[PDB]
């Protein structure tokens, strides 16, 4: 007879991936965390004297 | 209206260990050669080729142009 | 003899890591000296070469230290 | 003498699953709470 | 060594009382004559107030927070110097 | 200084740093060669349904499981011990400078000549001047003249702290009632940067190190002018 | 030690003892699966008539289970012995795990 | 030099100590002491395993010198093997303490 | 290993609850803490 | 009912109680040294007597008086209390490791000399070579009070049992009275604190040995030990080497090579 | 009764329990703490206060880890429950002397939080290095209770060690020889041989320091003639023995649970095994100088420290080696205890490498006292001693309960775990070689990216720990109860059923000599 | 058939690969005709029927080899909800950034930032590879 | 003296069910009682005096 595993697996795997990629996502994009990258490539130097 | 061959039947897990711990050994001396021609050797380069016409005056000057230092204007 | 002194040079005697002997002996060598010529009428001068090391090696607060116990007769080397 | 077996082992009753949960969350809970309460304690007094 | 004695012909307590009553007691009692001989009281040496010494980075727990455990009037002085 | 996702050491800024670079390549390739024939073996042991559970003879194998092990330990060890020892020998120091840590500062005493002397303290980051770097920057930095063999003489004046320019290579315990040498050559001029290195209580993140590495005669100027 | 043919012989020689009886039978087999090996048919061949001298049917069938399990990935074994064990297991009215459904998940 | 006045265990031994003290001088070891010698272990010659109950675990020490000791309850009745070598144990129940 | 059916039986909600409570054992207390740190701090 | 040789030991409150007494003494010693008071620890010393006597009388209960020491219960304590003298040991050579590392690179403090400037060590020929006579004289009279106890002899047993103790005794009493006439104290400087920490720990075992001998005495007084058990006796006497070896190792570093 | 049972113990296995509740419970302490650093370090600038605060914290987290968790899990969990069973004893040499092991623990932790409510705290780090940890530097009460605290674990501990001692070579039957013994026996009568040895040093050392502290003496202080760097040394003197006192009982479960998953009788080379383990212990005694490489210690001393700790990868490779030997040719049960095991394998070796990395005193010139050390250890604690308890404790649960975990719950923790603790500690290699000191509340911006990563990576680890409490609720809240396990012949603690009686081995096994 | 925890001392039934014939059957109870068929199963094994083979099979076995090697759905919870509890941790790391850390250094402003890069190249920072080594003070770019 | 090891072998092996702590008597009682009472009353003033000592008093 078909387990949890069986009935339930693919929701689970599914839902768990895509809750997972959508909220670390927005944690690490959209509420202000500082990463602090590189500024190689990206930043451009100004006088600072 | 074939028969099958006798396949290998003794030792197969010893034969599989065998082959793979030699490819191990392999990918080994493969990885040490990418290493010491990427990471190593490019380090001693970078190095060599930095202070091969080094002109520490003339960094410094520029540091000084700069105004980085406290003792040099 | 050395004049053009820079700094105080390797001494084999105090060869590692841990100077504080080094600055000690210095110390202790200067002051033991200068007895002996402010005694015997001679000169401090002799002493220099001690006094140059022991100034360049020994941290300015233990050296105002010891000369305080000196000073109070609570030094604990001979001298 | 003493019970044997399966939830008798135990200093802990394991007869009711949420008497048990009740106990289990004042047990690690206590342990877990106790060094935010001892950092709020420190920053209370200066 | 074979110490300087001799003994051994098989074991016991009376060779160890022997040995107790003959040597070790009266060693004890030679030391003890020994020490009796130089006892009284020796001259106190002129305080000084040495900084390795007298030691105090935070008051004893007991009396005034200046006296060692076992204080010694007459051999040891206080940071101060000796007790009146 | 440390610059933003860095990986690895800071740039070599004495021929010594430069050793312990290569060095540390050395030794890393060797720890990612056994770290990775570890987890390769380990899936090849787990990624097979034919089995062979019977007692195995043990002896034959352990033999290069002891000495290749042992063979790896000294091609590093040997290099190691070159590079420690290289370290140690004998240098005729230009000039000697002291540090003695505080809570929660360092000050420096060069007494070769003159009695120069001065503390040395974090810019509080209210005070920073545009592109300079919080936590680093100090209000005197320790001025010396570059290419010179300096011996520098590291203690303390109340408890432990250490004293430590990571791109030199360099890191001194700082001890009460002790004086410990270190020497230091910077084949560069520029701003070198450490932070203390033994924890010394409530300010112990906040009494970092400057160096700045300039050519002899300014550095004389500027030691007649700090007296 | 002893040559692949003198182990065989060994294995052979213990399963074709008249007498054996089922503790041997099974410690046989479950010492046997042990090793870097699936048996050969003459000693599958041996085993399998000790289970109709023990009038063991079943135990007959899991024999042929267990050496078509100690091939691992080597489809090619199983097939290959059951083809030498055809006129055994014709004589002595034994139908595979396959006849039977068994392989079935 | 020399007198008495010190007990002697035969005197003055009590409880287990006693117990062990009384069944040695009788080269008896009630209380499993020593370790027993092997038989052959045959089926017709069994090693025998004493037990005050109907059942007891036994160790295997298959060959000399093996790291590894084989384990299992041995029951009253038919004699049972040890499941990696095969030699024989009977258990043999019961009563101990004369 | 195996083992009996539970003679208790912890179905799905069961388990939800089970773990909710648990979960807001740790985090709650040390939750209210955080929040209220600069209360403390700037105090 | 069991058929092996060990003792299931009745449940017992003096594990608890004891590990209660080490709470009271070290939360006692910290009132005292920062708090001004004695109470706690005056309550901490007071249980933990209390908790030493109760569960020694009961493991006395439990082998002269219970018969539950068989010679396998005997073996596991002779191990137990030779793993108890191996951690002693060490506890002391930490103490030992402290003298030779100040001594043997005295700093500018101390006059860069050992012993210090302004130290003036005690003689080593005189109470201190006389307690070294004391404590070997002890090891000879515990050993002739083992032979007696083996060969059934109760009246030597006693007497010379009853000199060690006197012994150990006089040991204490001579150490008192040189800590008391010392011109050192634990507060001058290395010397002082290495020379009192070192002996000072040596002075309690020298009295927990005695203590332990005279629970012996007692009995045998009352005539528990027999010609062949008796392990609380071998175990004190041990314990006796232990104290008499560790003074022989503070006589050689600390009064003679560190005078 | 329960007073009687649960007080007055004289019982092996229920005093592992009490050992194992009590580790369990420091463990979430620990893990608040770990919490607490890591929140202070997951943005830069300043959360709790400057480096006290920070710094009582950290402090805290590593006794607590250690002493409270770690040791008491291991050695009087898992030591008490297993070893008179894998033996066939009827219960410890000691039983009673056992059950005040147990009970000193509460005062000892009683103390430690004691020091953290009073004055400042203990700001000083698990070393408690004078003269930060003197009289001066840290005033009042805090340090003394601390030390105290110390003194209780380390008789605990102590008398632990003979028991554990006396237990293993006098108890066992009478035909079995030392070398018939399960390795993970062997672990623990090595791990107690390190305990006799060491914690005694220590203890001369912190009473060094109690009466620096108190009764001027100046053992550390250099105005007396002191030296700051004796504290070090016989602080360490402990203090490496102390870290194979943490995994060495870790190796001995991991040597059970690997040979038990694979299907085998027996794990491969157990003479080498014993081997290693012992030469393990003798030289982890001989090295711990090299926590003191920067303290300006003459260069042919530093030669030998290097040198002499390198050696410590032969027999350790050894084990790591007879480790994947077991698992060839198994029937392999991928089980969660076997994927905690898998996992130690290969992050344990990841650690032990950094270790050698570290044990080179040139390039620990410029790694000590940073991050690289922090990661080091954090490999082998969080992912080797660590990794070895969750995997003994999901294998032997069954046996101490009587009942079943949910396997798929286990693996879900595991997994979650696995990448928490990677995502907190592999970063801190990179923050290490660039520079960044350890004991810091704060950093110079540059390092602000491994930082945040590391942060979030213990908050995923928080995660796993409240979903273990969860699983363990499950367990007892749905009683499976345990029938049949397999693989009986050789593992004899489960020979007895699930759970064991109070009393097993009134009969003591048979076993023949020949 | 139902296996009682009061029989841990007993040999028990296990399906195990590598222990193919386990000390025991696994029904060894029978049925009037369960007793007829072992009773026929001392005959020819040619003359039992498909099912009566499959019946002795099950008496002695619980489960065939297929059975009890057979793979599973669970990797499918087991990935999704550690995923789940990963994700969920997310959403204690948005608390903890909404309601307990404050404004991050002013070092961070971007302008901050353009000026310490700036300064930074000034001094050239690591410029035999680690930061200035990437730029290119001729073209005055971040080197391609 | 005289030995009377024999009597006490009879009180102590006395079948009454009695913990070895308590089987000399009503005395065994009274000293674990105060014993006891000691233990648990000075474990609750060190916890008042860890109170007292959390909290500032200058
Ligand atoms: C469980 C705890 C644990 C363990 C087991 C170890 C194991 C080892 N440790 Fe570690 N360590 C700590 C916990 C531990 N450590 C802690 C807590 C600290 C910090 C103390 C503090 O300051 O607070 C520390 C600090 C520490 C330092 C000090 C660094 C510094 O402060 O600057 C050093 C230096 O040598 C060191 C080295 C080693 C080595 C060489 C091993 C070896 O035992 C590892 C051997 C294992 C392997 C090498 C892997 C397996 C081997 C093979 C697969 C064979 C092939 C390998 C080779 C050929 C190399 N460790
Ligand atoms: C066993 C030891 C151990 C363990 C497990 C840990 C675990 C963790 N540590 Fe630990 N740490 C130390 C020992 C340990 N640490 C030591 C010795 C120091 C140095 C102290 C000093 O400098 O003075 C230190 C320092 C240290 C620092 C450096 C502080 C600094 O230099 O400023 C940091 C920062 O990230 C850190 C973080 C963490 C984190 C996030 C975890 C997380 O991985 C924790 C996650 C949770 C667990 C691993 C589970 C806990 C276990 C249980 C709940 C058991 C349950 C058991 C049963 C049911 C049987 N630690
Ligand atoms: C023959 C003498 C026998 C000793 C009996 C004397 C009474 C004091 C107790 C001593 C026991 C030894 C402990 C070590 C501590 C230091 C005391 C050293 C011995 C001693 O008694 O030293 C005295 C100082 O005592 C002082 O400070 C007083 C100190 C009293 C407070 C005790 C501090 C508590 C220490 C607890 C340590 C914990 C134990 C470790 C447990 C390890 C577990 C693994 C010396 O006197 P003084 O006036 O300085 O000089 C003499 C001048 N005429
Ligand atoms: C101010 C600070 C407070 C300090 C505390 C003061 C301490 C004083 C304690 C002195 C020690 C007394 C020990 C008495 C033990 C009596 C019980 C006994 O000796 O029990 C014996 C067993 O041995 C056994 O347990 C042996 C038991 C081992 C005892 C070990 C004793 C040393 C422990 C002292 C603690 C050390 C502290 C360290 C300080 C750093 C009983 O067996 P037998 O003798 O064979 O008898 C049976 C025969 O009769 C049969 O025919
Ligand atoms: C390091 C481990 C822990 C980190 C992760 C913690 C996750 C937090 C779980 C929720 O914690 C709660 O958060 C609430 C806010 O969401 C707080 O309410 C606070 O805020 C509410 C809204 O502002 C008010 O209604 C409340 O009165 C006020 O207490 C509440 O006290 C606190 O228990
Ligand atoms: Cu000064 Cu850390
Ligand atoms: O200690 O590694
Ligand atoms: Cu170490
Ligand atoms: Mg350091
Ligand atoms: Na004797
Ligand atoms: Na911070
Ligand atoms: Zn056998």
């Amino acid at each position: 007879a078909p387990d949890f595993h069986d009935k339930y697996g693919n929701a689970v795997l599914a839902s768990g991936a895509t809750f997972c990629v959508a909220v670390w996502v927005y944690m690490a994009t959209q509420i202000g965390i500082e990463w602090n990258p590189s500024p190689v490539g990206r930043v451009t130097p100004k006088e600072w004297r | 209206s074939t028969a099958l061959a006798k396949p290998q039947m003794r030792g197969l897990l010893a034969r599989r260990l065998r082959f793979h711990i030699v490819g191990a050994f392999m990918v080994s001396l493969g990885f040490a050669t990418f290493y010491k021609f990427a990471v190593a050797e490019k380090r001693k380069k970078a190095y060599a080729d930095f202070y091969r016409n080094y002109d520490s005056m003339k960094d410094f000057e520029e540091m000084r142009k700069a105004g980085i230092f406290q003792s040099a204007k | 003899k050395i004049k053009n002194y820079q700094t105080a040079p390797f001494d084999s005697r105090f060869p590692n890591q841990n100077q504080t002997r080094n600055c000690w002996q210095n110390y202790l060598d200067f002051h033991r000296c200068e007895k002996a010529m402010t005694a015997k009428g001679g000169d401090v001068s002799v002493c220099e070469w001690y006094r140059r090391v022991y100034k360049s090696l020994c941290p300015i607060s233990w050296v105002s230290t010891w000369d305080d116990r000196r000073a109070e007769g609570t030094f604990p080397g001979k001298i | 003498h003493y019970e044997e077996g399966p939830g008798k082992n135990i200093p802990f009753s394991v007869e009711n699953k949420w008497r048990l949960l009740a106990m289990m969350t004042l047990f690690f809970g206590s342990g877990f709470a106790a060094p935010f309460f001892i950092v709020r304690h420190q920053l209370l007094k200066k | 060594a074979s110490a300087a004695k001799g003994d051994h012909g098989g074991t016991g307590a009376r060779t160890w009382r022997f040995l107790t009553f003959g040597l070790a007691l009266p060693s004890v009692a030679l030391c003890t004559l020994n020490s009796w001989l130089h006892s009284g009281h020796r001259e106190r040496p002129a305080f000084i107030p040495y900084h390795h010494l007298r030691i105090r980075t935070k008051p004893f727990s007991w009396g005034d927070g200046n006296h060692t455990f076992f204080h010694n009037p007459r051999v040891n002085p206080l940071p101060t110097g000796y007790e009146k | 200084m440390a610059y933003p996702m860095q990986l690895g050491f800071q740039d070599a800024t004495s021929p010594i740093m430069e050793e312990l670079l290569h060095f540390h390549d050395h030794t890393l390739m060797i720890v990612f060669l056994i770290s990775s024939l570890v987890l390769y073996i380990i899936s090849l042991m787990l990624t097979t349904k034919l089995t062979h559970t019977s007692t195995m003879d043990a002896q034959e194998v352990e033999t290069i499981w002891t000495i290749l092990p042992a063979i790896i330990l000294i091609l590093i060890a040997l290099p190691s011990l070159r590079i420690l020892y290289m370290m140690d020998e004998i240098n005729n120091p230009s000039l000697t400078v002291k540090t003695m840590g505080h809570q929660w500062y360092w000050s420096y005493e060069y007494t070769d000549y003159e009695d120069l002397s001065f503390d040395s303290y974090m810019i509080p980051t209210s005070e920073l001047k545009p592109g300079e770097l919080r936590l680093l920057e100090v209000d005197n930095r320790v001025v010396l003249p570059m290419e010179m063999t300096i011996r520098m003489l590291v203690s303390s004046e109340d408890v432990l702290h250490s004293w430590a320019v990571p791109s030199l290579g360099l890191k001194t315990d700082a001890i009460p009632g002790r004086l410990n040498q270190t020497t230091l050559m910077s084949s560069r001029p520029g701003l070198y940067y450490g932070q203390c290195s033994e924890i010394c209580g409530s300010n112990h993140s906040f009494m970092p190190i400057v160096l700045e590495l300039v050519p002899l005669k300014y550095f004389e100027k500027w030691s007649a002018s700090m007296l | 030690h002893e040559t692949d043919e003198e182990f065989d012989a060994r294995w052979v020689t213990y399963f074709n003892k008249p007498d054996i009886d089922a503790w041997e039978l099974r410690k046989g087999m479950n010492t046997l699966v042990g090793y870097d090996l699936v048996p050969e048919p003459k000693i599958i061949d041996a085993a399998l008539r000790a289970c109709r001298r023990l009038n063991d049917f079943a135990s007959a069938v899991r024999i042929l289970e267990v050496v078509k399990d100690k091939a691992g990935p080597h489809k090619e074994i199983y097939p290959y012995v059951i083809q030498e064990l055809r006129p055994t297991l014709n004589e002595l009215g034994i139908s595979t795990p396959e006849e039977l459904g068994l392989d079935k998940v | 030099a020399s007198g008495g006045g010190v007990p002697t265990d035969e005197e003055q031994a009590t409880g287990l100590e006693r117990e062990v003290m009384l069944a040695a001088r009788k080269g008896q070891d009630p209380y499993n002491i020593l370790a027993p010698k092997a038989t052959s272990g045959t089926k017709e010659d069994p090693n025998l395993v004493p037990s005050i109950t109907n059942k007891r675990i036994v160790g295997c020490i298959c060959e000399e010198d093996n790291s590894t000791v084989i384990w299992f309850w041995l029951h009253k009745g038919e004699a049972q093997r040890c499941p990696s070598c095969g030699t024989h144990y009977k258990l043999v129940p019961h009563q101990l303490a004369h | 290993i195996t083992a009996k059916p539970a003679k208790t039986p912890t179905s799905p909600k069961e388990q939800a609850i089970g773990l909710s409570v648990t979960f807001l054992s740790f985090l709650l207390p040390a939750g209210w803490v955080l929040y209220h740190l600069d209360n403390y701090k700037k105090s | 009912h069991q058929t092996h040789a060990y003792h299931m030991v009745n449940p017992s409150p003096w594990p608890l109680t004891g590990a209660l007494s080490a709470l009271l003494m070290t939360s006692g010693l910290t009132m005292w040294f920062h708090f001004n008071s004695m109470t706690l620890l005056m309550i901490g010393l007071t249980t933990n007597m209390l908790t030493m006597y109760q569960w020694w009388r009961d493991v006395i209960r439990e082998s002269t008086f219970q018969g539950h020491h068989t010679p396998a219960v005997q073996k596991g304590l002779r191990y137990g209390m030779i793993l108890f003298i191996i951690s002693e040991v060490l506890f002391f050579t930490g103490f030992f490791w402290a003298f030779y590392h100040s001594s043997l690179a005295p700093t500018p403090e101390l006059g860069g000399c050992w012993p210090p400037t302004g130290i003036h060590p005690l003689n080593p020929l005189e109470v201190p070579l006389l307690n070294t006579s004391v404590l070997l004289a002890s090891g000879v009279s515990i050993t002739w009070a083992h032979h007696s106890l083996m060969e059934g002899d109760r009246k030597h047993m006693l007497q010379a049992l009853f000199i060690t103790i006197t012994l150990g005794v006089y040991f204490t009493l001579l150490q008192a009275s040189e800590y008391y006439e010392a011109p050192f104290t634990i507060s001058d400087g290395v010397y002082g604190s290495t020379f009192f920490v070192a002996t000072g720990f040596h002075g309690l075992h020298v009295i927990i040995g005695s203590t332990f001998l005279i629970v012996c005495f007692f009995r045998q007084l009352k005539f528990h030990f027999t010609s062949n058990h008796h392990f609380g006796f071998e175990a004190a006497a041990w314990y006796w080497h232990f104290v008499d070896v560790v003074w022989l190792f503070l006589y050689v570093s600390i009064y003679w090579w560190g005078s | 009764m329960f007073i009687n049972r649960w007080l007055f113990s004289t019982n092996h296995k229920d005093i592992g329990t009490l050992y194992l509740l009590f580790g369990a419970w420091a463990g979430m302490v620990g893990t608040a703490l770990s919490l607490l650093i890591r929140a202070e370090l997951g943005q830069p600038g300043t959360l709790l206060g400057d480096d006290q605060i920070y710094n009582v914290v950290v402090t805290a987290h590593a006794f607590v880890m250690i002493f409270f968790m770690v040791m008491p899990i291991m050695i009087g969990g898992f030591g008490n429950w297993l070893v008179p069973l894998m033996i066939g004893a009827p219960d410890m040499a000691f039983p009673r002397m056992n059950n005040m092991s147990f009970w000193l623990l509460p005062p000892s932790f009683l103390l430690l939080l004691a020091s953290s409510m009073v004055e400042a705290g203990a700001g000083t780090g698990w070393t408690v290095y004078p003269p930060l940890a003197g009289n001066l530097a840290h005033a009042g009460a805090s340090v003394d209770l601390t030390i105290f605290s110390l003194h209780l674990a380390g008789v605990s501990s102590i008398l632990g060690a003979i028991n554990f001692i006396t237990t293993i070579i006098n108890m066992k039957p009478p035909a079995m020889s030392q070398y018939q013994t399960p390795l993970f026996v062997w672990s623990v009568m090595i791990t107690a041989v390190l305990l006799l040895l060491s914690l005694p040093v220590l203890a001369a050392g912190i009473t060094m320091l109690l009466t620096d502290r108190n009764l001027n003496t100046t053992f550390f202080d250099p105005a007396g003639g002191g030296d700051p760097i004796l504290y070090q040394h016989l602080f360490w003197f402990f203090g490496h023995p102390e870290v194979y006192i943490l995994i060495l009982p870790g190796f001995g479960m991991i040597s059970h649970i690997v040979t038990y998953y694979s299907g085998k009788k027996e794990p491969f080379g157990y003479m080498g095994m014993v081997w290693a383990m012992m030469s393990i212990g003798f030289l982890g005694f001989i090295v711990w100088a090299h926590h003191m490489f920067t303290v300006g210690m003459d260069v042919d001393t530093r030669a030998y420290f290097t040198s002499a700790t390198m050696i410590i990868a032969i027999p350790t490779g050894v084990k790591v080696f007879s480790w994947l030997a077991t698992l060839h040719g198994g029937n392999i049960k991928w089980s969660p205890a076997m994927m905690w095991a898998l996992g130690f394998i290969f992050l344990f070796t990841v650690g032990g490498l950094t270790g050698i990395v570290l044990a080179n005193s040139s390039l620990d010139i410029v790694l000590h006292d940073t991050y690289y050390v922090v990661a080091h250890f954090h490999y082998v604690l969080s992912m080797g001693a660590v990794f070895a308890i969750m995997g003994g404790f999901v294998h032997w649960f069954p046996l101490f309960s009587g009942y079943t975990l949910n396997d798929t719950w286990a693996k879900i923790h595991f997994a979650i775990m696995f990448v928490g603790v990677n995502m907190t500690f592999f970063p801190q290699h990179f923050l290490g070689l660039s520079g960044m000191p350890r004991r810091y509340s704060d950093y110079p911006d540059a390092y602000t990216m491994w930082n945040t990563i590391s942060s979030m990576g213990s908050f995923i680890s928080l995660t796993a720990v409240m979903l273990m409490v969860f699983i363990i609720w499950e367990a007892f809240a749905s009683k499976r109860e345990v029938l049949t396990v397999d693989l009986t012949t050789t593992n004899l603690e489960w020979l007895n059923g699930c759970p064991p009686p109070y009393h097993t081995f009134e009969e003591p096994t048979y076993v023949n000599l020949k | 058939s139902v296996v009682k925890s009061e029989d841990y001392a007993l040999p028990s039934y296990v399906d195990r690969r590598d222990y193919p014939l386990p000390d025991v059957a696994h029904v060894k109870n029978l049925s009037a005709s369960q007793k007829a068929l072992k009773e026929k199963e001392k005959a020819s094994w040619s003359s039992l029927s498909i099912d009566e083979k499959v019946e002795l099979y099950r008496l002695k076995f619980k489960e065939s080899f297929a059975e009890m090697n057979r793979s599973t759905n669970e990797w499918k919870t087991v990935v999704g909800a550690a995923m789940f509890f990963i994700g969920f941790t997310a959403l204690l790391l948005i608390w903890e950034k909404h309601y307990v850390y404050g404004p991050i250094p002013h070092t961070f402003e971007e302008e901050w930032v353009a000026k310490q890069t700036k300064r930074m190249l000034d001094m050239k920072v690591a410029p035999i590879q680690g930061f200035s080594a990437k730029w290119d003070y001729d073209k005055n770019e971040w080197k391609k | 003296f005289e030995n009377r090891v024999a009597e006490k072998q009879k009180l102590f092996q006395e079948d009454n069910g009695l913990p070895v702590h308590l089987k000399g008597g009503a005395t065994d009682n009274i000293l674990y009682r105060v014993t006891m009472t000691l233990c648990l009353g000075g474990t609750l003033y060190s916890l008042y005096c860890l109170g007292w000592a959390s909290f500032p008093h200058k």
